[PDB]
């Protein structure tokens, strides 16, 4: 798995691969690693497939409950803290999850929280998570500027997951891309690595360790 | 536990009624100490004075209570208060502030008022204490679980009579020795007996420890009460 | 955490045209000590069902009590207990499978492998297996332990698929059972010459044979075997 | 006084009957089920002019497709609402779908049954019945728009139209005449506003009365004050011209 | 030590058509190197036009199927006979599986039916409830043998349009029930040749907008 | 219930007895190697399915129970008896002796007369069977009181039933075969139906006999039932 | 334990124990709250039965629930302490889990729920208390005032009052509180609050206490001298005609 | 006499009566009428549903318990929901554990015992609902009547609720005819629809008034309402 989220001038880019593995077996290439919690909230999934899918779906439920109770959308801070506190109750039982909670509210602005099954919860502008994280970090960090256009930021996110899909045996499949705004997530498509690699090679003139 | 049509609590009311028959206890706070004096309920020559304490109890080294009501109920409460003071000492390495101990005790009483269908405790307390936030303090608590702070107060029998007398002679600038006098005079005036003799009294002070910088609780032996009944001129 | 102590080897069984046959020897082993010799491991329930049990014998005895209690309880407030509301092999089975699976799920198994044989009330043969893990399956032939490795191959030569079952007679089937018991006595070090056998038939009912013995064994060829290779005398 | 679940010689439960009496003393709540939606309206009934009226919540969202209106001892209704929301969200967690309106009602009614101790046959964690009734309105794909009346007796009924609370005897008769299967949502809105106007003890404006509805397309909505005001212009003129 | 788990062999395969779905499984049940049965079905009609298989440890498979059939029964009772839709079945099964997260069912499970629009649908679960809808899936012992075939013959992966110098891919069409059964039979005769735990019999369950239909084919018995 | 009257009585139990007297009549008869149980079933309406509202109950395999009063209270008592016989067998392996079983029921019925939060049982139960050392017949009252009986009756026809029972004890001191006791049971049930004649009745008989049932509890049905019905029909006319 | 039902329904539909709980509030000392344009003021009357008190240490009637929210009551004093404690706990718990101090509405809903719970549980009696909860939501200048009562009903008020003779002061506030024109400042809001109490107290000596809540966790009690200056100015100015 | 003796179910009257239970029986007499009857091959429930208003739904009187079993209700409806749920659970348990369809008779015994505990425990009321239970099992069609005293009886036919005494007298009269209505679902329903008529001071029973349920030999238990009953009015 590789997943990333970063804040920039024009909001938040969220990008994830779609590969599922058991050992060295490739279980699926078309798995969904983003959860649309509500129109202003996203969750990313790395680690145990079941653990992630189950507890982030559950987080969706708890988030909806907050809306009904308080007649207001839950803050990114509070949604992340629900999942953080749940996971912490389970510490040492073998839950396995690395997770980003990403969204917009009026009071907070655009916000990313990283949450894992050790109970760590951090706020930050850039996170890459999963077995492919270091690869994503290499591309992302070396081309990251705060003032990137929306178009470029979308590309860099797309390009960082591709980096990782190529080098990390346990990443791949497709890129799923999201932009989070004031208004606020917009889906920017599914991009099969099968086609995307050749296209990026051609147009960018990169991937020179590759014959063909 | 139930409410009356008037919004009063029967069992609580009746417990207060019981307390008005108990020996009077008086507490006076002065600027350099506190006085606790209490009258023992119609005694006998054969009662052991030298090993008796029915109205005055030590809670820790800095806090004492005067009791009006059922002694057996008071011992239950006193014991939990003692424990509570030690928990606090263990948790914070500081002696418990007087209010905190009073509030906890009051809350246990309030509880019996609101759930569980047990009878309330038929007890009223005057607390005499010192701490480094408020210095000398005096508080009262009754079976309802309510509590209030005072410069001078009484409980048990003749409180209404004793309260008016204290109102009259009490002055802010008092020394403890003047408070000693006031308390003995007030019990003398309000007894339902010939005279207020030593054998019918319990007496205690919380002073600024002779000459030190420290707080000392003096629980008067019978002999001392007879001597202090001399000075104040009631033989 | 548990381990079998006193055990008893294969239970073997097949369907024929009209019913079922099941057999098991009369031994209770204590590791390699052939300790007890009058052990009955065929448990008749009603007269349409026999439960054959291998594995730990203390657990076996527990399952006997459970089955007797089951007969008592089904009789309670049941005027049709010996007719339309008689215990069926399938009820006995499902019950045992439930117990077996619950016990393994609590990490405290009944250390057995069990075959339930009988005829349903509509004449249908019933033959099913459950073991200490709650694993269940059904087959024209069934055997536990060594019987699985050695009796099944022999029994399957007779009934190899469903369509072979109208074709098999009581006599042929019992012959195959008796012969497989002899093979087990030849090759299983935890077996015994004495066994019980039960036939449950849609016409005949329940025939329970006790104190059967393996007969017609071949041992004569042993006199010619000298040494382990080169030795001549 | 002897018990909390004793039968009368007629065969009724004392406490259940009296809780029904507490509901008659409540504000008025009216619901009407069309084929274009279900309208829910309530009398706010502020006890003083110093009370801020929009702080009066007698219409609540349960899920996007389910709203409810209460009448009686409205404080009792908190835990019923909490339970209803949890049941609907939970159902969506377990099943990735919306809970049927009828199923949600049945669950609220099961909760209402739980007075006593554990009545020797299971467990009752509540000392008296609820003193509040609910009108439960929503849409689902099987049965479309639906209106239920949930009573502290744990029974519920479906209704084409229904009134509860102090003005309910009078409002119900009115609904018996005005209701027909054909009403638009707008026709039904007006009818709720009309019938509240009749039975209320103030002059009905946009502060002492509240409107809401649920449609398949837009979900459950509580109309804001400006919108209801404009429906109250509209009712005034419709009747003054008839 | 007592080991609560075993392995019963066994291979299952789901393919979704346009207006049908199939779920196939071999009928052989094994333990170690022995054969328990040559005919023990492990694909089940669960009512509401849903079929299910849970393959691996057969005792956990049976337990799950039972538990889910029971879910379907109680769904009718509590929701006034509402049909349990395939996506709702899927979500439910996730909670069944994840409920045992710390003492799992050793099964890989597949369900098959029609979705809300009457399109063929296939859902597959890991042992602890992670799940996905897919056009097709093989599960169990010979899964690693059969899946890549499916990727190639159902989703036409790595197949390009002849002459286009690999840009135009073979366009993803839908397969008839006849073509699907052909791939199923071939997938299983392949698996029987190369996997020792696979053989004896093939049972196929076909689901359409008229119910559930059964088909059976002999497999090699060695 | 926990309440003694000023003269040492328990009115609630006395009232529980009234529920019993109000009940249908039932009996048991001890014979030379067993026990026979019989009960009157009032046919309220022709709609009642004949032979199909069985009142006599078995406990374990060797014990019959019949009761008069509130039927639900009897079923409750038998459920408890079955649990109590299972627990005995589980620990001691042997099926419960009738005297042992009696006391188990006794202690349980008596317990429901100790506490203000419980009512006594509204039945008398007649029960027994064969054990290791012979046949036994018992009767148990709402107070928990029980003794061994040669013959027993309770319910509305109790008085005449006892009179008939008393005659048999006098004519047959040398023990009554199991087959005779069956006939006589059918007779006695007829001779207590006199009282409740307004509505029709149906007869139920069960027996437990060492030589006739192998010491197992069995229902009398078919030819044996018809023959006992005939005996009673001919001996009432 | 003991969970025998004490609060049950009357033939005509009331819960008697809750109704009698309101009676306890009626005989409790009076308390009032009014909200300015940019503040809220809380006023309470102290009784005159006993006057040899120590004001340093006697629990005053306004309580901080958090740094931005306050609570006063009328009714059983001991009963109020159970509510104030739970509210304080809830407020810290909410900062812990939602990473934000409570809204005044949230805190009210919470206290009200506790009160409601004690009207339908076996073995407990309802709270002989009604409350006024006042303050400002995090990062909000718009003032908030809420009332709760033993039933668990709650609501917001521009101004409200509870306790003995609350009827009089309510009447006073209805005539004197103008919704379009809230008291524009602190000083003029305190005055209107003192005026309403003077209607019931009859000398405002150490018997009238005032607490002022401004936005963003700014809460100050008032001394004798600051209150005295209000009483002095009120009775002198309002006597001529 | 009725004075201090009807405070709870834990007190006998000096006549030996339990008034709380007799009062519970009185709520049944208030409930709307329902009829059950059966032949050798089918059993039918017929119920008159009751509205709370002309703007309301007629509330349901028939509840499915299993594929071979269900019941109708008269009295407190939420009490019917408690008991049918328990019965659904008992049916289910029997299927899962024993793979056995629960005998209608055992369902009777179970409901009876459950009602019983409530006639003897301090601080709980008896159930205030009467039930008519129909099913098809291994000994055929069955009808049962359940009273909250715990008395359950097996009948060819019966009625409970308000004015039910008419229907009962009719069934008492018709007996020998409807008992033989075999293999003809529609004639048996007609006999039930006619029997319920003898109990109308009401109105002419409408397409909403009417609830019919059936179970038998080759028919799962099924509920008819609305349009699907018109052909019987
Ligand atoms: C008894 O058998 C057991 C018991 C316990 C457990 C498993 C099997 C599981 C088998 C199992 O591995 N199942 C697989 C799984 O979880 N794979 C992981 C990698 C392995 C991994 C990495 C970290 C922690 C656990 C597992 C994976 O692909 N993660 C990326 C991903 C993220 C999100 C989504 C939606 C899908 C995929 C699924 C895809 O089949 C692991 C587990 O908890
Ligand atoms: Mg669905
Ligand atoms: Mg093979
Ligand atoms: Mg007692
Ligand atoms: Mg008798």
């Amino acid at each position: 798995t590789t997943t990333l989220a970063f804040r920039f001038q024009g909001g938040i880019i969220v990008a994830v691969d779609s590969r599922a593995t058991a050992g060295n077996w490739v279980a699926s290439q078309t798995v969904k690693k983003v959860i649309e919690i509500n129109p202003f909230l996203l969750g990313t999934m790395a680690g145990g497939a079941a653990d992630c899918q189950f507890w982030e779906t559950w987080l969706g439920s708890q988030c909806r409950l907050h809306e009904l109770r308080e007649k207001e959308r839950i803050s990114v801070a509070a949604a992340s803290k629900i999942l953080s506190n749940l996971v912490y109750q389970y510490k040492g039982a073998g839950l396995s999850m690395g997770t980003m909670i990403c969204g917009y509210t009026r009071k907070e602005g655009p916000t990313i929280y990283y949450v894992d099954s050790d109970g760590t919860r951090l706020k930050g502008d850039i996170f890459c998570v999963g077995s492919g994280q270091t690869f994503a970090y290499g591309v992302l960090d070396s081309n990251y500027k705060w003032d990137l256009s929306v178009e470029d930021a979308l590309y860099l996110g797309k390009r960082s997951i591709l980096a990782a899909a190529h080098r990390d045996a346990y990443s791949g499949g497709s890129v799923n891309l999201y932009h989070v705004t004031e208004d606020g997530w917009i889906y920017h498509g599914n991009h099969d690595v099968g086609e995307l690699f050749w296209k990026v090679k051609e147009e960018e003139g990169s991937f020179n360790n590759v014959i063909g | 536990t139930i409410f009356s049509p008037e919004g009063r609590l029967y069992q609580v009311e009746y417990a207060l009624e019981s307390i008005s028959h108990a020996g009077t206890a008086i507490g006076i706070m002065a600027s350099d100490g506190i006085v606790l004096a209490a009258e023992r309920k119609v005694t006998s020559t054969l009662l052991e004075q030298d090993t008796s304490t029915e109205k005055l109890y030590k809670l820790n080294d800095k806090i004492a209570v005067a009791v009006a009501g059922l002694t057996a109920d008071a011992e239950i409460l006193i014991n939990t208060a003692r424990i509570h003071a030690q928990n606090y000492l263990k948790t914070y390495n500081e002696d418990i502030p007087v209010e905190i101990l009073v509030r906890r005790l009051s809350d246990i009483k309030q509880g019996y008022t609101q759930h569980g269908g047990l009878r309330p405790f038929g007890v009223s307390f005057i607390y005499a204490g010192y701490d480094d936030r408020y210095g000398y303090q005096l508080y009262t608590s009754n079976p309802s679980g309510n509590y209030t702070g005072w410069k001078a107060i009484s409980v048990g029998a003749n409180t209404s009579a004793a309260q008016t007398l204290l109102q009259m002679d009490y002055k802010d600038d008092m020394k403890v020795d003047d408070a000693i006098e006031l308390a003995l005079k007030t019990l003398s005036k309000t007894t339902d007996s010939s005279a207020l003799t030593y054998d019918r009294l319990e007496f205690a002070t919380i002073r600024k420890g002779a000459n030190d910088g420290e707080v000392y609780q003096k629980i008067f032996k019978p002999q001392e009460i007879k001597d202090i009944l001399v000075k104040t001129g009631i033989t | 955490t548990q381990q079998p102590i006193v055990t008893g080897t294969s239970v073997i069984s097949m369907k024929y045209d009209n019913g079922v046959i099941i057999a098991a020897d009369n031994l209770g082993s204590y590791g390699s000590l052939l300790r007890f010799n009058g052990v009955e491991r065929l448990i008749p329930v009603g007269d349409n069902t026999v439960v054959g049990i291998s594995g730990d014998i203390s657990d076996m005895q527990h399952i006997e009590r459970l089955l007797k209690d089951l007969v008592t309880e089904n009789a309670y407030d049941n005027p049709l207990a010996d007719a339309e509301e008689a215990l069926e092999p399938s009820y006995i089975f499902e019950y045992l499978a439930t117990v077996m699976y619950q016990r393994r799920s609590k990490m405290n198994p009944l250390w057995n492998a069990i075959i339930v044989a009988g005829v349903q009330s509509n004449g249908d043969q019933f033959l099913r297996y459950v073991n200490l893990l709650g694993v269940t399956y059904s087959s024209p032939t069934l055997a536990t332990g060594f019987g699985a490795h050695m009796a099944n191959p022999l029994l399957r030569k007779v009934v190899d698929r469903e369509s072979d079952i109208p074709k098999t007679t009581v006599q042929v089937a019992e012959e195959a059972i008796v012969n497989a018991m002899r093979v087990l006595y030849y090759r299983d070090a935890r077996s015994s010459r004495n066994f019980s056998l039960a036939i449950i038939d849609k016409n005949t009912g329940l025939t329970f044979k006790k104190n059967l013995q393996v007969e017609n064994m071949k041992w004569d060829f042993a006199k010619d075997i000298k040494g382990y290779g080169t030795q001549k005398i | 006084d002897r018990g909390v679940s004793t039968f009368s010689p007629e065969g009724r439960l004392f406490q259940v009957e009296y809780s029904l009496e507490a509901i008659k003393l409540g504000s008025t709540a009216i619901g009407i089920a069309t084929k274009e939606g279900v309208v829910l309206g309530v009398e706010k009934r502020a006890t003083s002019p110093l009370l801020e009226s929009d702080s009066i919540e007698k219409i609540v969202e349960i899920d996007r497709h389910i709203g409810c209106a209460m009448s009686g001892l409205t404080a009792d209704a908190r835990s019923m609402i909490e339970h209803a929301r949890t049941a609907a969200v939970t159902h969506n967690l377990y099943y990735d779908e919306d809970i049927n309106v009828e199923s949600l009602t049945q669950s609220v009614c099961d909760l209402a049954l739980r007075f006593g101790e554990g009545a020797s046959g299971e467990e009752r964690l509540m000392s008296r019945p609820f003193g509040v009734a609910l009108l439960i309105a929503g849409h689902d794909a099987d049965d479309g728009y639906q209106l239920f009346h949930a009573e502290p007796s744990g029974t519920f009924y479906r209704y084409n139209a229904k009134a509860i609370g102090s003005g309910s005897e009078g409002a119900q008769a009115e609904l018996l005449n005005e209701w027909h299967s054909s009403l638009t949502l707008k026709e039904a809105e007006l009818l709720v506003l009309k019938i509240l106007k009749q039975v209320m003890e103030e002059k009905l404006d946009e502060n002492n009365a509240q409107l809401s509805c649920i449609t398949k397309q837009d979900g459950f909505k509580i109309y804001d004050n400006e919108k209801t005001a404009e429906l109250i212009k509209e009712l005034k003129e419709k009747e003054a011209a008839e | 030590q007592f080991n609560p788990y075993g392995d019963n062999g066994g291979t299952i395969l789901g393919i979704a058509g346009e207006d049908f779905a199939v779920l196939a499984g071999d009928t052989r049940n094994i333990t170690d190197y022995s054969i328990n049965s040559r005919y023990e079905p492990k694909v089940f009609d669960c009512g509401d036009n849903i079929v299910m298989s849970a393959n691996g440890f057969a005792a956990d498979g049976d337990a799950l199927v039972k538990r889910f059939k029971n879910s379907v029964k109680w769904y009718h009772f509590d929701h006034n006979d509402k049909k349990l839709s395939i996506n709702s079945a899927a979500r439910n099964i996730q909670h069944l599986l994840y409920g045992k997260r710390f003492f799992p069912y050793y099964v890989h499970t597949i369900i098959a039916g029609l979705d809300e629009d009457g399109k063929g649908a296939v859902y597959s679960f890991d042992p602890v409830g992670s799940y996905e809808r897919e056009q097709c899936r093989a599960g169990g012992a010979a899964a690693s043998l059969i899946m890549p075939f499916l990727d190639n013959q159902v989703n036409f992966k790595n197949q390009y349009e002849p002459g286009t110098n690999g840009k135009v891919k073979k366009p993803l069409k839908y397969l008839s029930v006849e073509e699907v059964i052909k791939l199923v039979r071939d997938s299983f005769t392949s698996a029987t040749e190369r996997h020792i735990q696979v053989g004896d019999g093939l049972e196929i369950l076909i689901v359409t907008k008229d119910g559930v239909r059964k088909e059976f084919y002999e497999l090699k018995r060695d | 219930n926990s309440v003694f009257s000023p003269d040492g009585r328990n009115f609630q139990v006395e009232y529980a007895v009234k529920a019993v007297e109000n009940g249908t009549t039932s009996i048991g008869i001890k014979c030379n190697d067993g026990v026979v149980f019989a009960v009157e079933k009032l046919i309220t309406s022709k709609l009642l399915v004949p032979q199909k509202n069985v009142k006599i109950q078995v406990v374990d395999r060797h014990i019959g129970c019949v009761y008069s009063g509130l039927i639900p209270d009897g079923r409750h008592l038998v459920n408890r008896g079955r649990e109590e016989a299972a627990s005995f067998k589980k620990l001691y392996k042997t099926p419960i002796p009738i005297p042992a079983f009696a006391d188990r029921l006794g202690q349980y019925v008596q317990a429901h007369t100790l506490y203000n939060s419980v009512r006594p049982f509204g039945v008398s139960t007649i029960f027994g069977g064969v054990d290791k050392n012979g046949a036994h017949l018992y009767m148990l009252e709402p107070s928990g009181s029980y003794w061994g009986y040669k013959g027993a009756a309770t319910g509305k026809g109790r008085q005449s039933a006892k009179a008939e029972l008393e005659k048999l004890v006098d004519h047959h001191p040398e023990g009554l075969s199991a087959r005779e006791a069956v006939k006589q049971a059918a007779k006695i049930i007829y001779l207590a139906h006199e009282d409740n004649k307004e509505k029709d009745f149906e007869l139920e008989i069960s027996w437990c006999s060492l030589s006739e049932t192998n010491g197992l509890h069995k229902f009398v049905k078919g030819d044996l039932l018809q023959e006992a019905i005939d005996f009673a029909q001919k001996e009432i006319n | 334990g003991y969970d025998r039902a004490l609060s049950i329904f009357s033939p005509d539909g009331h819960i008697f124990q809750v109704e009698y709980a309101l009676e306890a509030v009626k005989r409790g000392t009076c308390a009032v709250g009014v909200k300015g344009k940019n503040c809220v003021v809380l006023g309470c009357e102290r009784r005159s039965t006993l006057k040899l008190q120590d004001t340093r240490i006697t629990p005053s009637k306004v309580s901080k629930i958090d740094s931005h929210v306050v609570l006063s009551f009328s009714g059983l004093n001991a009963d109020s302490r159970i509510l104030i404690e739970k509210a304080r706990v809830e407020a810290q718990s909410h900062r812990l889990t939602l990473e934000d101090p409570v809204t005044v509405e949230y805190l009210t809903r919470y206290v009200a729920g506790v009160q409601q719970r004690y009207t339908q549980s076996g073995g407990v009696r309802p709270f002989g208390v009604s409350t006024l909860i006042a303050g400002f939501d995090p990062r909000d200048d718009e003032p908030k005032l809420y009332q709760t009562e033993p039933s668990g009903i709650y609501s917001s008020w521009s101004a409200q009052t509870i306790g003995r003779n609350s009827k009089t002061v309510r009447e006073f506030l209805e005539k004197n509180y103008d919704r379009k024109e809230p008291p524009a400042t602190v000083e003029e809001c305190v005055k209107l609050t003192v005026r309403s109490l003077l209607e019931v107290v009859q000398t405002g000596a150490k018997n009238i206490e005032i607490t002022v809540v401004k936005p963003d966790s700014d809460i100050v009690a008032l001394s004798s001298e600051e209150i005295n200056q209000y009483v002095t100015q009120i009775e002198q100015e309002k006597q001529e005609q | 006499f009725r004075n201090n003796y009807d405070g709870d179910t834990v007190t006998f009257s000096p006549t030996g009566r339990l008034f709380q239970v007799e009062y519970a029986l009185e709520a049944i007499k208030q409930g709307s009428v329902t009829v059950g009857l059966r032949s050798n091959t089918h059993a039918v429930l017929v119920a008159l549903k009751r509205n709370a208003d002309e703007l309301s739904s007629y509330q349901k009187k028939i509840i499915k318990c299993d594929e071979h079993m269900g019941l109708s209700l008269a009295g407190l409806a939420p009490d019917a929901r408690v008991l049918s749920n328990y019965l659904r659970q008992q049916c289910n348990y029997s299927s899962l554990v024993f793979n056995r369809k629960l005998a209608v008779e055992r369902a009777g015994h179970l409901l009876c015992d459950k009602a019983q505990k409530n006639t003897q425990s301090y601080g709980g009321r008896p159930y205030g609902v009467g039930l008519l239970i129909i099913g098809y099992d291994k000994s055929g069609a069955h009808l049962l009547e359940f009273q909250p005293s715990g008395n359950v009886t097996e009948l060819y036919g019966t009625a409970i609720g308000a004015r039910s005494q008419g229907a009962k007298t009719y069934l008492e009269r018709t007996l020998d005819t409807f008992i033989k209505i075999d293999g003809n679902p529609d004639e048996l329903i007609k006999a039930g629809v006619e029997a319920i008529s003898q109990s109308l001071r009401d109105e002419s029973l409408t397409v909403d008034n009417l609830s019919i349920a059936i179970v038998g030999k080759d028919t799962p238990f099924t509920i008819y309402d609305g349009e699907a009953v018109a052909k019987y009015i």
